[PDB]
RNA sequence: AACGAGACUCUGGCAUGCUAACUAGUUACGCGACCCCCGAGCGGUCGGCGUCCCCCAACUUCUUAGAGGGACAAGUGGCGUUCAGCCACCCGAGAUUGAGCAAUAACAGGUCUGUGAUGCCCUUAGAUGUCGGGGCUGCACGCGCGCUACACUGACUGGCUCAGCGUGUGCCUACCCUACGCCGGCAGGCGCGGGUAACCCGUUGAACCCCAUUCGUGAUGGGGAUCGGGGAUUGCAAUUAUUCCCCAUGAACGAGGAAUUCCCAGUAAGUGCGGGUCAUAAGCUUGCGUUGAUUAAGUCCCUGCCCUUUGUACACACCGCCCG
């Protein structure tokens, strides 16, 4: 199989999905969003820094190779 | 008809069989209750003192 | 010399060897003690050195136990 | 900081782009279209780039009594793949270091040392201290 | 450092090899917390030493592997560094003591053997040492991780954290598991 | 962020959308990776992008940037035809036009019955390498 | 008792001990200067990393090469004829660092193309002894050694960054290693100047690697085949590409059946370098350092060879010699 094609550009929809989901997970990497959304991988990417914003997700170690995020700070 | 696990210690280390040369014989003292005694063939490297996890736990090999 | 783990080791042996060859001259003898102590019981060889070193290669294969190929016929 | 002091990566970082707001530095027309090395699989991602070698070149020489082009192009140079063969050295440009360490000069930053090879100048040695100053200072972290 | 000599920032102490038997060939630290999974490490000489090595470390051996990753370990202490890191933030707890779990949970109490059994060979059912059940189950996780990892997008940090956190507690998600239960299922027959 | 076009045809090629531009341009015969590379920078694209995204303009300024390279700090040794012969040129074939190239100068010593020419129209080989035992299958 | 093994020799680690060193370095001055302000100080001034000064400074620690000592399984404890030995433990380099040296006797093993070693033979002016030119490099197919690969432990771009064994001209007859300035995108071109070298190339500032980015699991950016055009270097001559570069064209290969090699610690494996070949030409061989595991720690099952006992119609010796 396994055949992946990704969805490479914002569709709006897809934007709020992304800031209405993210919240929930608590890891959070490249792949991940690659998997539970469709996106691109360099679209996830940008995804993850803008995330970081001031952040839904935060910070444990963006090793040069992996970011490795957690879930946003919550209770 | 049956089921149950077994811890056992290594008492002493006998020697090796396989003709390949790679089960090593053992003693061991039955962890539960000392007063028993048996021999155990065994896959890896076994160094005194160290335990077992006896399924069978009546069995008693030999040669092979 | 070496490379770059090769002389992190080196540093690293070198700092603690001076640290007690200075407390060994200067301070006295139980306080260099007890950081050998420190030292060689959680260690890493602090204070010695270790002696592994290359091993030369033979001909009939590139490396030194390593024997090159064969295919009989 | 001595130059010394500051990591390298952030000294380059900070210094590159000082040289960048100078405005004042020169630059082979080219820099659009170069590799950089022959050994190089294309050329360089931030077309921005030029700056960041001068301020690393700036950075190795400080370090060293003198240093030459040859010896750049090896450093630049990276690993070329010979493809069916092995892979071997392939000291990097010489035009880019050339330029680089002439117009570097214009600056002042460095200067022909005696017996061959660029050496940093004071006007030079004190600039390059001056920032790495300035990088310490930012913070933290 | 000086107050208690933690990992690369975690604690030695505390941690309980949850398995009698087990109990050091698994070797954290009846003392010997160190820093780092890399060491001069002459293990090899002798055939027991191995046992000293720390588990850590044996595990961010047995990760670089496969003829291009040989002698990696920088690349392999990166990898556990980051793994350790991934396996706390999913449960906290030491993620040292999640390590040392899958590995206690993994080896193979019983195995089986190829007995010679005259023509129609049989297999006969054994019992596994303790060194052969640590060194079994640390290949199991690596290699479980490692087959995971290699057409999927997530890095082997992350499939290792979930190799090991999955075996921690024996989920039998993980491949390590699964195998373990295969071999053990037949040592139990043949006999 | 916003969509759109995926499938583009440029000079008579297909180029995939999604993919990104340097990378989807390659599809184009004559524009290799170093190429097309040199090309977008010349154009100026954001380089950080999807050959999908990107305007019509944008468009025709990598075209016309690809078809006369020297006049826009290209130079002509990173070109696939220097040094013509018929004309001296220089040159940077494109599209559907390298194909064409390729059979002319087949052709050309095949018509002067040179041994390459020759090599080629049997369907072996032209640089100096064994026959005997490889290129069998 | 001797021969092989061993002892023997060589190489390499443990020696703030030994004797020493400007064709090796270090300390530490005297150190000013360059001199920066890097921090402090308003500055003089203090602490600070390097280069340079070189000196009627000092040293041998790193470096060097000579002599010195250390390992004898030494002590201790289990085991064993309580022996020979075996195992654990301490000091500490731990009993086994790694090679070189090879008997008795053999082989129709290989070599006449290493030999002005060589027999006989063959040839020997219309040569089988030299120049012009080609083959050796001719491609439906099989094989062996290898190389490069199959990607996200990766491919990429910027950036951290350390080495070691070795090498050179001024040559048995034509010629060296090359730092540095300039031009060129490259490939390379061009001008210099030192060096019989521990002086110079070269604190071999290597490469893996480490890292801040990009890519995103698509034979894609993994891979670099084949081909086209073109730039240059070696040579009098490269066409049958010597080679290198630049672009373009952008293959199979997405893990390898039957089989099968090799291997126990700086070892396997990754990874660069130097030497030999050499005018030019490395996918080779031949070492060297760098990064450095998994894994037996044994045994005689298969295989191979030698140990007894035994059988043999074998002895050109099982790749051998028995019935119609």
């Amino acid at each position: 199989r396994d055949k992946l094609n990704n969805l490479v550009l914002f569709d709006k929809a897809t934007y709020d999905k992304l800031c209405k989901e993210v919240p929930n997970y608590k890891l959070i990497t490249p792949a991940v969003v690659s998997e539970r959304l469709k996106i691109r991988g360099s679209l996830a990417r940008a995804a993850l820094q803008e995330l970081l914003s001031k952040g839904l997700i935060k910070l444990v170690s963006k090793h040069r190779a992996q970011v490795i995020y957690t879930r946003n700070t919550k209770g | 008809r049956v089921q149950p696990i077994k811890l056992a210690r290594v008492t002493k280390v006998l020697g090796r069989t396989g003709s390949q040369g790679q089960c090593t014989q053992v003693r061991v003292e039955f962890m539960d209750d000392t007063s028993r005694s048996i021999i155990r063939n065994v896959k890896g490297p076994v160094r005194e003192g160290d335990v077992l996890t006896l399924l069978e736990s009546e069995r008693e090999a030999r040669r092979l | 010399g070496g490379g770059h783990v090769a002389q992190i080791y080196a540093i690293r042996q070198s700092i603690s060897k001076a640290l007690v060859a200075y407390y060994q001259k200067y301070v006295d003898e139980a306080s260099k003690k007890e950081i050998k102590d420190i030292l060689i019981q959680y260690d890493r060889t602090l204070l010695v050195a270790d002696p592994r070193r290359c091993e030369s290669k033979k001909f009939g294969g590139p490396g030194a136990r390593a024997r090159y190929q064969k295919s009989y016929r | 900081v001595t130059v010394k002091d500051v990591n390298q990566q952030e000294f380059v970082r900070a210094l590159a782009a000082f040289l960048k707001k100078s405005g004042k530095l020169k630059v082979p027309e080219w820099v659009d279209t170069v590799k950089l090395a022959k050994h190089k699989e294309l050329a360089p991602y931030d077309e921005n780039w030029f700056y960041t070698r001068a301020a690393s070149t700036a950075r190795h020489l400080y370090l060293r009594g003198g240093a030459g082009v040859g010896s750049m192009t090896k450093i630049y140079g990276g690993r070329q793949r010979n493809g069916v063969m092995p892979s071997h050295f392939s000291r990097g440009s010489k035009s880019v270091a050339r330029r680089v360490l002439q117009a570097l000069e214009g600056l002042k930053m460095v200067e022909k040392d005696q017996d061959w090879g660029r050496k940093l100048t004071p006007q030079g040695q004190r600039d390059l201290d001056r920032i790495a100053g300035q990088v310490a200072a930012a913070k933290k972290k | 450092t000086p107050d208690i000599k933690l990992f690369g920032k975690w604690s030695t102490d505390d941690v309980q090899i949850n398995d009698i038997s087990l109990q050091d060939y698994i070797a954290v630290k009846e003392k010997y917390a160190k820093y780092l999974p890399h060491s001069a490490g002459r293990y090899a000489a002798k055939r027991f030493r191995k046992a000293q090595c720390p588990i850590v470390e044996r595990l961010t051996n047995s990760m670089m592997m496969h003829g291009r990753n040989n002698g990696k370990k920088l690349m392999t202490v990166r990898i556990v560094k980051h793994a350790f890191e991934i396996i706390h933030l999913l449960t906290g707890e030491n993620p040292l003591q999640v390590l040392v779990n899958a590995i206690i949970n993994s080896g193979p109490r019983e195995d089986s053997t190829r007995i010679g059994r005259a023509g129609t060979v049989r297999r006969q059912a054994v019992d596994v040492s303790p060194l052969r059940r640590v060194n079994q189950a640390i290949w199991l996780l690596c290699t479980g991780a490692r087959e995971a990892a290699f057409r999927n997008i997530k890095t082997i940090a992350e499939c290792l954290a979930d190799e090991l956190i999955n075996a921690a507690k024996g989920s039998s998600n993980s491949y390590a598991i699964k195998k373990k239960d295969e071999l053990e299922r037949v040592a139990k027959s043949n006999r | 962020p916003e969509k759109f076009q995926h499938i583009l045809r440029v000079l008579n090629t297909n180029i995939d959308g999604r993919r990104k531009i340097a990378f989807a341009i390659t599809a184009i015969k004559g524009v290799g990776r170093r190429y097309a590379h040199v090309v977008l920078r010349k154009a100026d694209i954001d380089l950080t992008k999807r050959a999908g995204e990107l305007t019509e303009d944008e468009v025709e300024r990598v075209i016309t940037i690809m078809q006369n390279p020297r006049q826009y700090k290209i130079p002509d040794w990173f070109l696939n035809r220097q040094k013509d012969v018929k004309d001296g040129k220089y040159s940077q074939v494109l599209a559907n036009g390298l194909d064409n190239k390729l059979r002319e100068d087949l052709e050309r010593l095949k018509k002067i019955r040179a041994h390459r020419g020759l090599r080629h129209f049997w369907g072996l080989r032209v640089r100096g390498q064994h026959t005997k035992t490889t290129g069998r299958r």
